[PDB]
């Protein structure tokens, strides 16, 4: 994603449909590289249900009410 | 026995490597493209029924 | 992100239809981020490319595509016309091309015979100038690789797949998109870590048959590395109305015997593609139900469900089931309990065999519920239409009842030919033993006598009866075997059919039939032996067409003006020749904007000889019967487009509400003509 | 009419009696498709919900409004969520994946209703097609049905625990512990079921007492492996509601999968070794995120899969033709050679002059056979175990040569050139007898009998028994009578081509499917020799050119004479000699191709190939090492047990010939040429890169795994019910069962096969080769036999199977916890017991039970009779010892006696059981039960239920056993009389969980608190967090590890360098 | 002995000859044509139920796709458009099961 | 003219190792049924050694 976006910005900034100094599809097998993503929270856990919703549910599972 | 005869015939026919080149395919295609009628009308007005020109 | 669905996704229409509520996704909101993709041309390229290459190569290549990486082909003319284009308008020449070749193309000579330029062109090849050049023999894996890496790809052929094809030169030298974070479309890929496939739809139910082949091949090789997500997971991640396309699911239920307050599950089943609209109408949800409600006959909403669908198969042993029609044990289904709904999708209710407007012959086995289904079908009339009146259908026994010795009476006397029987009861005892499944040898000895009665009497009588019936309008006719409609040369659509029950038990349940119940049953065996084995194909396949399109149109034209949304198209005769009145032949119902479009179609190039009579009919509107015989060609369905809900049967008759006097009848050489009001 | 309704019921029964699995068509296209492309199994599946298969259900609701205790006591008036049901009687039932948000469904499920509903349908699945009733089941198939239920139970959870998020606790209920949030629509209900100890303790109720006795700090996550920051944690250990059984099963599954794991570096090395330096691939070098790709397997599995493929392909030739055609097309897209028969015309078109220069090509040519026969012959080298390429009959000289002729001389030349490339062992003797036939009337040789005289056909030979004695003793061919035959014989003996080998493959990642040869080796019928340059130029040093030279020399010696060809002219003789001299030196490159480049291409194609090579040794010219059969065994023979002993007489021969075209092969030999500017390394790099981008072979490996697992599961489960040869422990002997024959064994095997196909999502041909025969005592072995009786066999060792191990573990746990699956163990005692006591019939007092070793019991076995009582005397039944006893006291029956006399005994005994004194102990050993709870404050009588059961017993069925159990109470209750009739004979309340779980105590009826031995790591401060009391308790709460591995495709990690 | 078949065309229909022949030709070709196209015909797919209890979509070949279409033609029979120039007013359409006498395969 | 020994040997092996309960039927249960049916026949058995 980021490599393609950056090479496209390079093409636009050098005013040619085909870039010349690219960041993606180089000769190196850089296949283990990571990046920051919204999918991972700070606890090393998956971010599919947001932390606010997780806390709200975990707290709601313990609340009581008045007796009739 | 009918089934066996036609099955063995089909297997031995399809096994021949001659039936897999473009030349044999094209010969069999052009075998029936003659100057005699083939009722092209009903072909045309049946293709028309599915909106193809 | 990227998500693949079993359907032809398009950026124009798939947003209108949605497809996500179709498969069952709760995307409905101000979502406007699930951007679709154009795969129409990709499916077409796949079809065209399977013509020359091999399916394995093509599919295993197309699976490695990065659909979120824009790219495009552009094909070059062959070398000769290419050089002709180099020469004329020469200021487009890439600099790779040889210095000598450019210096010789820049000349204004006629080039009739340049002794050196011929050599320079002979030794010139296209592959060296344009670097990524696919091939004439590419062996396509490099095609998808080059589409993945790069922006433009150079081909010398047309058989390519993955992106659109653009022209390089003008037309003379040849023969005859933003992202949205939730991109979707058919044709799953494994290019990235974010490509997903939406599960929840079986493989055998995919209707396109090219998407189907692709999914089978890809899922049998890449099963362990694909990312499956159900419709609920997709919903959680996100958060000219066409008729004859209906949403279908199948119901999961099991049999329960609630005797004296003790539940006991007994068997588990799957109803196999009941349409969703009928489940909405009947108000079916997760709960218990009784499917008889009185005297051991089905409650008939259950009968409607079982007749609107394909058949139910046991979930323990994956085989067909054929629920019991009787009320006698070992097996009796008296209480069920629906538990859930699984795979949802759309299907085309219009069968491909039906293209022209002509009669319909529906073959059914003997003991089916033809009488009860007629009784249940003649009542429906949605927009004052009466979609299937009782007078438009021909009973299965009618062709045999119209004989001096009727057919069943003719075959009752068949026991004289046997070596010795002496009576019909002794015949029923000599044939099948102390249950059904008769002796095959004795049944064969009986069939060798039953056959000449069917080839020499029934076929000649039917060959005239079906002609007489075809003269007086389109009719829906039944039979007991396709051989009856094949030997007697029947015109129209021949739809074989079948019911999800054990038809042989109805032949013992019903009482007042000619001959003993055993004789009716042996007769059914004989018809089944006269059957010319072919797939009966699930009676619901027809009833779904009969019912479903009207219910959908009732939502669109539920409250509009009847005068503006209506039409009728029959055979026209001029105001003279009374020594204007038209026979209807069809009754359209559709929105106003489509009636406007149908008003201008030809409708006049179809002719037929109408023969008006002077006979009166007991019905209320004073009308005289008639006949008609189409000449030349039959009305194709394409004229009545997929947006109108027409009728499939009709009687031929004319009404006479002016100067009441019926004179002498005649033939008039009618012409088809559209007939609606002002609208 | 009742006769007519009898007919109707009989027909409906016969209609229900249909078969379920029946293959009645012919399966050969399916075998070929299975051979060329097999469906891949579904191994990796993830589970995001909590792992458990046992759920606590409330059976009877509590009484919140009651007179003794005000409603403000209970924590239901406050809507306080609790981890357990607040009923008055809670039992624990079985429901696999009731809490599993799974990525893939496996269609298996052991779902059970509570004991207060009828579970008899779970035990009348397999062999109860004859059971007419809907509420009955045949007792003789109990342990068969239970084995099938256990197999389903194991197959249902073959999953992989998924890792999904956490959250710091924001309340004082815990010490800020982390809590796993699982996905779903309504996830607020799981935080109270996953954490029984995260709850207040207001009351002195039983739930609160337990939660007060638990330990505080064993909640939520307590261990993780964080490798990179801002990335997913690799795995974690979390406390939560689970159970030891499914935790152990999934642990075994993950261990099995992790043993198969490979990594990108070694995948790179393997692919590079396979491609042999023609295809470079790259792999990353940096810290990674712990991928999972289960592809590596052992050698025994590859060998077993190879044996099964061979026993499918055996003896048909239509299953094997398409494989050879595919290899032919691969050689087409790969090989640089291309044939040019114009070389023959160039060579022959310089002779001045029946014309020798117009025979081979222009005349004696099929005119439709191009040179695909050549590379089909080449591809036949990889498969001389099943396929034996032979020269077609129609390419011989048509009943006699007559060397005086000319076309027959050319036919001999072409057969002699084409024969060495075939793979049948009798090519040398055919090459000899071609000339022997042609030279009839001129030279004679002694034969072996008068059937195979010298005037036979050369093709009618080809068995090692038919080689002439004079061909083995060259001394018998006199050098005076038959000099040409003598010379041709010794030429064949000396200068025939020699076998060699190429050593393909790499067994580090891939296994080694070789059976009768060492691993990573490839036998060839000719000598291989690597090339020294990449820009090839012509040479003449090789076996094929030496063979052509020898043949041309002998034909010169044959044609030079006016002794064989009488009428030929000197001009014709000189023309023939010159044609032979030039054809000896034709400029063809096919021989150097065959010795320098063809074996390299075969070795490069061999690894990437759907059906691995299957070779036996290429024996050159001795009978004693000529293979005369290759056979496979799939079962033993007798009481004998050892494969090395039964293999010689329980094998099936495999293999089939395949004709070729001598014309095509010889012309391809004579006319070969490379392109003008060939550079070897560039050409092969380009032509070989495309077929190392696909990964189909790895999925083949995974299917080999699944095949071996299925075979082992079959042998174990079949040995469970029928006597076999393999040693296995048996736990389910106490369940009744049937005396199994081959038919019932085959049926049970079909059910196992269908279940294992349904799981793993595969559509075709798993276990059918074994199921064709008798599966009671199976085995897999293969052998071939030489000519001199020397035999070689291969008995691959059966590697372990995780699925069979887990099935055995599940049975070993069922042996202790049979009550949870609805089964009860022991016999039952019938006879009324009227009293106000509140003991539970599933735990009776010991003084009401008797057995065989009791003073005063009568024991009724077979050959018993009843005699009426005349004039007011009691009737009598015959004891097993021969006595006659009245209808009183307590007795002992087998169940089969009652089943076989069900109606004659009901009428005679029911009046005495009910109001008399008779008490009978039916002997069942195992039976499903059904509970009926009642209010103890009112009259209750079980005679209706017990009489329904007794009258319902049938010679081939019994319904469930109805027990009448009282209801527990929290306060005093007045008593009332209850009348019992059926009581168990041993403790069967192993399923009762808790009674009156929301009140301070139980005061009347069955009492028991929450089982403190289950929740062991909570109630015991000194126990390690990982202890499990598995074979006797499931513990219902324990530590469970959760993974976050990713499974990318191989092509996304190992790139290609195009 | 002189043997002739009276009405040979009308005696070859789907219930004895064409059904068996189509099943035979559809099964025999399956082995050596596993994924290839025949004369401009694709490599379509179809689900089978020949084995009891199993129901799975199985790929087929071009030469089998053609047998599928040809079978769905032979099952219904043929419809002949008659329009004679000897009787004014006869242009009906007629449908038979008689095998055609104009096909290459006849 | 071609080696059919492999195909012949394989089919003979199949016929040899076919599973058929008919031999054990004839050898175990047929005599019992014959002895159960014999004394009830109208024309009792008339055998020669
Ligand atoms: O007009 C037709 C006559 C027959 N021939 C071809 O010959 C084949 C058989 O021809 P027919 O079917 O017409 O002979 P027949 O039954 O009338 O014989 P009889 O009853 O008179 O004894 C058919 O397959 C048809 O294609 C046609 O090419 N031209």
């Amino acid at each position: 994603d980021e490599a393609d976006d950056a090479t496209k910005k390079q093409a636009k900034d050098t005013e040619k449909a085909k870039a010349q100094v690219t960041y993606s599809d180089t000769g190196i097998n850089n296949a283990n590289e990571l990046s920051r993503s919204g999918n991972v929270d700070n606890e090393g856990g998956s971010n599919q249900k947001p932390m606010s919703t997780r806390i709200a549910e975990a707290t709601s599972a313990i609340v009581s009410k008045h007796p009739a | 026995y009918l089934y066996r005869t036609w099955y063995l015939a089909a297997a031995r026919m399809a096994a021949q490597p001659r039936t897999w080149d473009p030349l044999f395919q094209a010969i069999m295609r052009s075998q029936y493209v003659t100057a005699r009628g083939g009722s092209g009308a009903t072909l045309r007005e049946s293709l028309y029924a599915i909106n193809v020109s | 992100a990227y998500i693949a669905v079993p359907a032809v996704v398009d950026s124009r229409s798939s947003e209108a239809i949605g497809l996500l509520e179709s498969f069952g996704v709760d995307a409905g909101s101000d979502a406007n981020d699930v951007s679709y993709q154009d795969h129409d041309y990709v499916v077409d390229q796949l079809q065209y490319m399977l013509d020359g290459y091999e399916a394995g190569d093509v599919i295993d290549a197309l699976v490695y595509r990065n659909w979120l990486h824009h790219s495009v082909y552009c094909l070059l003319p062959p070398k000769s016309q290419l050089l002709e284009y180099w020469k004329s308008n020469p200021s487009v020449i890439p600099d790779n091309v040889d210095r000598r070749l450019r210096k010789r193309l820049m000349l204004k000579k006629d080039l009739r015979k340049d002794d050196e330029y011929n050599q320079l062109a002979r030794a010139f090849k296209i592959s060296d100038v344009y670097a990524p050049l696919i091939s004439s023999t590419t062996s396509p894996m490099t095609m998808i690789q080059n589409l993945n890496q790069g922006e433009i790809v150079y081909t010398t052929t047309d058989r390519v797949i993955g992106a659109r094809v653009l022209l390089y030169a003008p037309r003379k030298y040849y023969a005859s998109v933003p992202h949205s974070r939730f991109n979707v479309g058919t044709f799953p890929s494994i290019a990235t870590p974010k490509c997903s496939v939406m599960s929840g739809v079986d493989i055998e139910s995919i209707p396109n048959e090219f998407i189907k082949l692709f999914y089978q091949r890809v899922k049998s090789i890449h099963a362990n590395i694909l990312n499956d997500i159900s419709p609920q997971i997709v919903s959680d991640m996100i958060n000219h109305v066409d008729v004859y396309r209906v949403d279908v699911v199948n119901v999961l239920f099991e049999v329960v015997d609630v005797a004296d307050g003790l539940r006991s599950v007994s068997r588990k089943l799957i109803m196999h593609t009941v349409p969703v609209c009928i489940l909405e109408l009947l108000g079916i949800e997760i709960a218990d139900y009784c499917i008889r409600q009185e005297d051991g006959m089905f409650t008939d909403w259950f009968l409607l469900l079982t007749m609107l669908s394909d058949g139910l198969t046991d979930r323990r042993t994956h085989c067909q089931y054929l629920i019991n029609p009787s009320s006698m044990p070992p097996d009796v289904i008296l209480n069920i309990s629906i538990t859930g709904f699984i795979n949802r999708h759309t299907i085309d209710v219009m069968p491909d065999v039906y293209d022209f407007i002509k009669p319909i012959g529906a073959v059914l086995p003997k003991g089916s519920f033809k009488s009860t289904i007629m009784r249940v079908l003649d009542s429906i009339s949605v927009l004052g239409v009466k979609i299937m009146p009782r007078a438009h259908v021909v009973d299965s026994d009618e062709v045999g009842e119209q004989m001096e010795p009727t057919f069943e009476h003719a075959v009752m006397e068949i026991y004289k030919g046997i070596a010795g029987v002496d009576s019909l009861d002794d015949l029923t005892k000599w044939v099948l033993n102390s249950d059904l499944v008769p002796h095959d040898d004795r049944l064969g000895q009986l069939f060798q006598a039953f056959l000449p009665l069917a080839k020499d009497l029934l076929a000649p009588m039917a060959r005239q009866f079906y002609d007489n019936s075809m003269s007086e309008g389109r009719l829906l006719t039944f039979a007991h075997a396709d051989s009856e409609l094949l030997n007697a040369n029947y015109f129209g659509h021949l739809l074989r059919l079948k019911i999800p029950y054990i038809t042989e038990v109805n032949l013992m349940i019903r009482k007042n039939r000619e001959g003993g119940e055993l004789f009716q049953l042996v007769l059914s065996y004989l018809y089944k032996m006269y059957a010319t084995s072919a797939q009966p194909k699930w009676f619901g396949s027809l009833l779904r067409l009969l019912i479903c399109p009207w219910l959908h149109m009732e939502k669109l034209i539920g409250e509009a003006d009847p005068a503006s949304t209506s039409a009728e198209i029959g055979w026209h005769v001029p105001r003279e020749q009374l020594m204007d009145g038209f026979i209807p032949y069809v009754s359209i119902r559709a929105p106003r904007l489509v009636i406007e479009e149908l008003m201008e179609k030809n409708w006049g190039q179809y002719h037929a000889q109408v023969i008006v009579t002077d006979q009166l009919v007991v019905g209320e509107p004073r009308r005289v019967s008639a006949k008609a015989v189409i000449k030349g060609n039959h009305l194709p369905v394409k004229l009545i487009s997929r947006f109108a809900c027409f009728t499939l049967t009709s009687k031929y008759e004319m009404r006479l509400p002016c100067g009441h006097s019926t004179g002498r009848g005649a033939a008039y050489n009618a012409r088809l003509a559209f007939r609606s009001d002002l609208a | 009419s009742s006769e007519i309704q009898r007919h109707i019921t009989e027909f409906i029964s016969s209609w229900q009696n249909h078969p379920i699995v029946q293959v009645s068509a012919d399966v050969e296209n399916r075998k070929t498709a299975q051979l060329l492309h097999a469906d891949t199994p579904r191994l990796v599946t993830w589970d995001a919900g909590l792992c458990t298969s046992f759920k606590i259900v409330p059976i009877v609701p509590a009484q919140v409004p009651q007179d003794v205790l005000a409603y403000t006591f209970f924590t239901s008036s406050y809507a306080i969520q609790s981890p357990f049901p607040e009923a008055a009687v809670s039992r624990i039932v079985v429901h696999t994946r009731w809490a599993s948000n799974v990525d893939f469904d496996r269609d298996s499920s052991v779902i059970m209703a509570p004991p207060t509903e009828n579970n008899i349908h779970l035990f009348k699945q397999l062999l109860n097609t004859e059971t007419l009733s809907v509420r009955g089941a045949n007792p003789l198939m109990f342990r068969a049905n239970v084995l099938h239920m256990l197999l389903e139970f194991v197959l249902d959870n073959l999953y992989l625990n998924r890792h999904t998020g956490f959250s710091q606790d924001h309340t004082p209920f815990t010490e800020g512990a982390n809590l796993r949030s699982l996905p779903g629509p309504d996830a607020e209900k799981w935080y109270s079921i996953m954490y029984p100890t995260r709850m207040g303790t207001p009351n002195v109720s039983k739930i609160c007492n337990f939660v007060a006795s638990c330990v505080r700090n064993r909640v939520g996550r307590f261990d993780r492996a964080q490798m990179m920051n801002g990335a997913m944690s690799e795995w974690v250990d979390v406390f939560e509601t689970s159970d030891a059984l499914t935790v152990s099963i999934r642990g075994r599954w993950m261990a099995r999968l992790a043993r198969m794991n490979i990594n990108p570096t070694e995948i790179e090395w393997a692919l590079t070794e396979c491609a042999q330096g023609y295809v470079t691939v790259t792999s990353p070098y940096a810290p990674s995120v712990n991928r999972l790709m289960p592809y590596r397997i052992s050698n025994a599995e590859r060998q077993i899969s190879q044996i099964i493929r061979v026993m499918n392909i055996g003896n048909n030739a239509t299953v094997i033709q398409p494989v050879l055609q595919d290899i032919s097309v691969l050689l087409q897209r790969i090989s640089p050679l291309q044939i040019d028969p114009t070389i023959i015309s160039n060579t022959m078109s310089t002779v001045s002059e029946l014309s020798p220069a117009s025979s081979i090509l222009g005349k004696l040519r099929p005119s439709n056979s191009d040179f695909s026969s050549f590379r089909v012959a080449l591809a036949g080298w990889l498969y001389n175990g099943v396929v034996t390429t032979v020269i077609d009959d129609s390419s011989y000289p048509k009943d006699g040569g007559s060397v005086t002729s000319l076309e027959n001389l050319w036919d001999f030349f072409i057969l002699a050139l084409a024969l060495p490339l075939t793979t049948d062992p009798c090519a040398p003797v055919k090459a000899f007898m071609t000339l022997a036939n042609m030279m009839v009337g001129f030279e004679t040789i002694p034969m072996d009998n008068q059937i195979y005289t010298q005037s036979r056909r050369a093709s009618a030979f080809s068995t090692p028994h038919t080689w002439p004695r004079c061909f083995m003793n060259i001394q018998l061919i006199s050098p005076i009578d038959a000099p040409i035959l003598r010379q041709w014989a010794e030429i064949i003996h000396r200068y025939w081509p020699n076998p060699s080998q190429i050593r393909y493959g790499t067994p580090n990642v891939f296994g080694s499917a070789n059976l009768f040869t060492p691993p990573e080796v490839l036998l060839l019928p000719i000598d291989h020799q690597p090339a020294n340059v990449t820009t090839p130029t012509l040479d003449f040093t090789n076996e094929l050119t030496n063979w052509r030279a020898r043949v041309c020399e002998l034909m010169k010696n044959l044609v030079d004479n006016q002794r064989y060809q009488p009428g030929w002219t000197q001009s014709l003789v000189s023309s023939m000699r010159g044609t032979l001299g030039k054809l000896k030196l034709i400029k063809s490159m096919t021989p150097m191709y065959l010795q320098q480049l063809a074996p390299v291409e075969l070795a490069v194609i061999a690894p990437m190939l759907p059906f691995p090579p299957f070779q036996v040794p290429y024996v050159r010219l001795d009978r004693d090492r000529v293979p005369t059969m290759v056979g496979v065994t799939r079962q033993s023979r007798d009481t004998i047990t050892q494969p090395a002993l039964s293999l010689s007489t329980t094998n099936t021969t495999v293999g089939v010939p395949l004709a070729l075209d001598a014309r095509a092969i010889t012309v391809a030999l004579l006319s070969g040429k490379y392109p003008p500017d060939l550079v070897t390394n560039v050409w092969y790099a380009d032509a070989i890169y495309p077929m190392y981008a696909d990964t189909e072979v790895f999925s083949n490996l995974q299917r080999d795994v699944i095949t071996c697992e299925a075979v082992q599961t079959l042998v174990t489960l079949v040995a469970q019910i029928s006597e076999t040869q393999y040693p296995v422990d048996r736990y389910l002997d106490w369940i009744p069962s049937l005396r199994a024959s081959a038919a019932t064994a085959a049926t049970f095997a079909e059910w196992v096969n269908t279940s294992m196909k349904t799981a793993f999502d595969l559509s075709d041909m798993l276990l059918e080769p074994l199921l064709s025969g008798d599966p009671r005592m199976t085995q897999l072995a293969i052998q071939y036999q030489q000519y001199n009786g020397r035999t070689f066999n291969v008995i691959p060792e059966m590697p372990g199977s995780v699925i069979a191990d887990c099935v055995q573990l599940t049975a070993e746990v069922f042996n202790h916890e049979y009550n949870l699956f609805g089964i009860a163990r022991g016999d039952i005692i019938i006879g009324r017991v009227q009293s106000t006591h509140l003991w539970s019939p599933l735990a009776p007092p010991p003084d009401l039970v008797f057995d065989r070793d009791t003073p005063g019991v009568h024991i009724f076995g077979r050959d018993c009779r009843i005699s009426f009582g005349m004039n007011g005397a009691a009737p009598m039944i015959r004891d097993e010892t021969g006595m006659m006893v009245p209808f009183e006291g307590n007795w002992i029956f087998p169940l089969a006696l009652w089943q076989m006399n069900t109606r004659y005994f009901n009428q005679q005994f029911d009046a005495w059981i009910k109001t008399g004194e008779l008490r009978i102990r039916i002997e069942m050993g195992a039976y499903p039960y059904m509970l009926h709870y009642y209010d103890p404050r009112q009259y209750a009588n079980a005679w209706n239920l017990t009489s329904a059961w007794l009258e319902e017993i049938t010679p081939t069925s019994i319904p469930s056993v109805p027990f009448m159990v009282p209801i527990s109470s929290d306060h005093d209750i007045s008593s009332a009389p209850a009348v019992q009739y059926i009581i168990s004979t041993e403790y069967n309340d192993r399923s009762l969980f808790c009674t009156n779980s929301s009140s301070p105590q139980t005061i009347a009826g069955p009492d028991k608190h929450i089982p403190v031995e289950r929740y062991n790591i909570l109630t015991n401060p000194d126990a390690p967090p990982t202890q499990i009391q598995l074979p006797e308790v499931v513990d219902l709460y324990n530590v469970v590890t959760r993974y976050a591995y990713e499974t990318p495709p191989i092509t996304a990690v190992v790139m290609g360098v195009p | 002995i002189n043997i002739d078949i009276s009405a040979c065309d009308a005696s070859i229909t789907w219930d004895f000859f064409l059904s068996v022949i189509m099943a035979a030709i559809h099964e025999g070709v399956a082995s050596s044509s596993i994924g290839k196209p025949f004369m401009g015909v694709p490599a379509s797919i179809v689900n089978d139920e020949s084995v009891v209890g199993v129901r799975a979509a199985r790929p087929i070949s071009g030469m089998q796709n053609m047998i599928q279409h040809l079978s769905k033609l032979y099952k219904r029979g043929f419809s002949y458009r008659v329009n004679d120039s000897f009787s004014p007013g006869n242009d009906f359409t007629h449908m038979t099961t008689t095998f055609p006498s104009g096909s290459t395969a006849t």
